[PDB]
């Protein structure tokens, strides 16, 4: 909210992070520390969103390089398909059987009517909650602020789209929902949303900007499937997270200079809406007593986990996202078996890692 | 002898000598039971089994 203008200079925190990548915060840990005295005016999440193709990372990066705001990449299959190591996963993909071959963007783009592409939607949905959570611990625990391009909120636009062209079923779009509403709820809706707001025209020429391979290749960028997504983002999408987060429009803040909208942004403000308890504007981050504060901060900070294992609702009935048991043996013995994926991240011996012998750490709100 | 006296019954006299396991089974049946415990946990993990032997010894 205040600009280096404004202070003058960087980001001058309240008090030290907590160092949340190493050490848990339990309810144990949080008698000592507090989590109120780190925040500021600027400890809030930021969603910088718009259709296809607009430039948002790079103007995410350097908005949040003015506000002094951690920026989050928007997450790619390759945080699934590339281990810790580096390893690329897909190599393996002609040892497995066809359904459990690798599928990603460019697949999708090439073979956009394959029954994968249920699979790779909810994968996309489950990797922005994952990050989204990352966001709120960092927020929590440092009292920086977070610049996210498309958060959950967002995701189900990709599959209400997809779902209109045809490219999913009913029963691939009623699984996904039940994921989402089993999911959502747990999560902080984000403080501010900006939305870059380019025509329809536009984007299809902008895409070719780019000359990606398989985009310009591709016939998934189609009038109607791009259509769709503009219908999606204004009248689901942003007419509902409107209620809680402030919300700024622009045409295209990439194509736009960045320093005019930091100085938009700091023009809103954000303690009118404080005033009424009850004001549905920005209610999630409205925490009456420290108590509060530090309960949010452990379900995130320490109770993730649980946040992930919600995504394990049972659905059977839908063909396309089972996976045969006879693939799931053959799959697991590849998967597992493959450089790095042996154990745990950093205890692969093989990989080069050493010391096991008196090595007993492990990772805090790692996998396994 | 030909009586059966109840307290002659009881009373020890020592002849009896314990198994040769007697006086370390317990001993060694926890201490492997402390290590296979530990080669669970690393195994729950998908760690090297014998990684992190501090706490097998422990
Ligand atoms: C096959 C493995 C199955 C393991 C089942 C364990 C049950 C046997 C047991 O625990 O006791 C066996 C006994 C050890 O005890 P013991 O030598 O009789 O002397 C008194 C001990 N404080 O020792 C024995 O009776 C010897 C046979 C069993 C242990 C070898
Ligand atoms: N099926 C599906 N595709 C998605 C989704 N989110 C992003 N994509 C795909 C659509 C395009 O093929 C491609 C567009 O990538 P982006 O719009 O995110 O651009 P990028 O973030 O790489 O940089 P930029 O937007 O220009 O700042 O990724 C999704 O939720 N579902």
């Amino acid at each position: 909210i205040s600009g280096k203008t404004m202070r003058g200079g960087p980001r001058v925190p309240k008090a030290a992070p907590y160092p949340y990548k190493t050490k848990k915060y339990s309810v144990f840990n949080a008698i000592f520390d507090k989590t109120s005295k780190r925040f500021d005016e600027n400890s809030k999440v930021i969603c910088v969103e718009g259709p296809i193709a607009a430039g948002k990372s790079k103007f995410a990066k350097e908005l949040a390089e003015e506000l002094d705001m951690e920026y989050y990449p928007a997450v790619d299959l390759d945080l699934i398909y590339i281990n810790s190591y580096g390893y690329d996963m897909r190599k393996l993909d002609p040892q497995l059987p066809p359904s459990c071959r690798s599928y990603d963007v460019r697949n999708f783009c090439l073979d956009p009517s394959h029954d994968l592409a249920a699979q790779f939607q909810i994968r996309m949905y489950m990797l922005r909650y994952s990050q989204y959570i990352d966001a709120l611990q960092h927020v929590l625990s440092t009292g920086q602020g977070v610049v996210l391009e498309r958060s959950p909120y967002s995701d189900f636009v990709f599959m209400e789209a997809m779902f209109r062209q045809g490219y999913l079923s009913r029963g691939a779009r009623s699984v996904y929902n039940e994921l989402r509403q089993n999911t959502i709820g747990e999560l902080l809706k984000p403080h501010l949303v900006i939305y870059l707001d380019l025509p329809v025209d536009a984007v299809k020429k902008q895409i070719k900007a780019r000359n990606v391979d398989y985009e310009v290749q591709s016939k998934v960028f189609s009038d109607a499937y791009l259509s769709d997504l503009e219908q999606l983002y204004k009248q689901q999408y942003l007419k509902d997270i409107s209620t809680h987060a402030e919300l700024l429009i622009y045409d295209w803040t990439a194509g736009g200079e960045t320093e005019v909208v930091v100085e938009d942004i700091e023009r809103i403000d954000f303690n009118q809406f404080e005033a009424d308890i009850h004001n549905k504007k920005m209610l999630d981050w409205r925490f009456p007593l420290e108590a509060e504060w530090c309960e949010a901060r452990i379900k995130y900070c320490h109770e993730k986990p649980d946040l992930m294992n919600y995504f394990n609702v049972p659905r059977f009935d839908v063909p396309e996202l089972v996976r045969s048991a006879d693939d799931g043996k053959v799959w697991r013995d590849v998967w597992f078996n493959a450089p790095g994926m042996k154990y745990r991240p950093g205890y692969n011996a093989d990989m080069g890692d050493e010391g096991l012998l008196t090595k007993t750490k492990i990772g805090i709100n790692q996998g396994i | 002898s030909a009586v059966n006296d109840p307290l002659e019954l009881l009373t020890n006299k020592g002849t009896h000598e314990p198994s040769f396991l007697s006086p370390i089974w317990n001993p060694i049946a926890c201490g492997v039971a402390g290590v296979g415990a530990a080669i669970f946990i690393n195994w729950g993990f998908r760690k090297p089994v014998f990684s992190g032997i501090q706490k097998h010894i422990a």
